[PDB]
């Protein structure tokens, strides 16, 4: 994240951090339960084997409460390309259940209509990961989150040199120099409703970090609610 | 107005069925006896920030 807020105790509990062979965070993801956890397609790309990490909000010292999960099974969208980016998103089984404490919780699943009229329609979504605080730097060690106003459609298609599909949503600032950057991939988006934290996007892409006129791109985890709940019965 | 007047005063999810308000709940939480209210069922439901 560039800019925004650091996560303090307890505020970020559904962050799960994707950690390569060589312990180092690459992307993010979202605990939706105690064997689930929901990433980007693309984040599978960034390393050959990798691991869970839970609790966790400062990656150079140990939290106690931090916990590291192997994946079982890795159920990907078979209609993810490179070239359009287009259902970035996965879901990953674990081999072993979360342990739910302070730092480790699932954030909501919302309804399809529900979370299209009463959470896309809210003014601001969180999104937070570990991933990069200047487009040019390396990955953060401390957990940031950044609240994000809910990007105009046509506006958001317009922003972007590419393709903005309907599984795609916008949110950031037009001038404000605060956004996600690299890493912070398959990181949460929720939306607070009433004090309580639905999923609504993944972290999928963006030209640069924070560029003014420029946004935040998400997979819109409402056109998802049906393989989301098929791919945890499997 | 229903669903669209302050969410007809559910906790969570609205919906309407034969023109009346209906609330329902994510997993992990039971619909109260008011019909609006979400309750959880054990520690640490989800979407709650665990500030305690
Ligand atoms: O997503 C990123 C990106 C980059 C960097 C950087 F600069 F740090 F290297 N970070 N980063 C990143 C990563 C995560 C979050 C944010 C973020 N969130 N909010 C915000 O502002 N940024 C930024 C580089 C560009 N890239 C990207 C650009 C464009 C596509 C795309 C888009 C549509 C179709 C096809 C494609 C794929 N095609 C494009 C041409 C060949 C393949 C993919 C990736
Ligand atoms: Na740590
Ligand atoms: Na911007």
């Amino acid at each position: 994240i560039v800019g925004g807020q650091e996560c303090k105790d307890g505020e970020c509990p559904w962050q799960a951090l994707l950690i390569n062979e060589e312990n180092e965070g690459f992307c993010g993801g979202t605990i939706l339960s105690e064997f689930y956890i929901l990433t980007a397609a693309h984040c599978l790309y960034q390393a050959k084997r990798f691991k869970v990490r839970v609790g966790d909000r400062n990656t150079e010292q140990e939290e106690g409460g931090e916990a590291v999960h192997e994946v079982e099974v890795v159920i990907k969208h078979n209609r993810f390309t490179k070239e359009t980016y287009d259902f970035d998103i996965a879901v990953l089984r674990l081999k072993t259940p979360i342990t739910f404490r302070m730092n480790v919780a699932p954030a909501c699943l919302p309804e399809r209509d529900w979370a299209e009229s009463t959470l896309m329609t809210q003014k601001t979504g969180i999104v937070s990961g570990f991933g990069r605080t200047h487009e040019k730097g390396r990955q953060s060690t401390r957990l940031k989150m950044l609240e994000v106003p809910y990007v105009d459609r046509n506006s958001c298609k317009l922003s972007s040199s590419f393709i903005i599909t309907q599984n795609m949503f916008c949110a950031g600032y037009d001038t404000k120099q605060e956004d996600a950057c690299q890493g912070d991939s398959g990181g949460p988006h929720v939306t607070r409703f009433k004090d309580t934290y639905f999923v609504t996007g993944i972290v999928s892409w963006g030209e640069g970090c924070a560029r003014k006129g420029k946004y935040g791109i998400y997979t819109k985890v409402t056109a998802f609610l049906k393989w989301i709940d098929r791919s945890m019965k499997t | 107005k229903l669903c669209s007047l302050d969410n007809g005063d559910c906790d969570q999810f609205c919906h309407e069925e034969q023109n009346s308000v209906v609330c329902s709940c994510a997993r992990g939480y039971t619909l109260a006896d008011n019909g609006k209210a979400c309750i959880p069922t054990g520690p640490y439901p989800c979407g709650k920030q665990t500030l305690e």
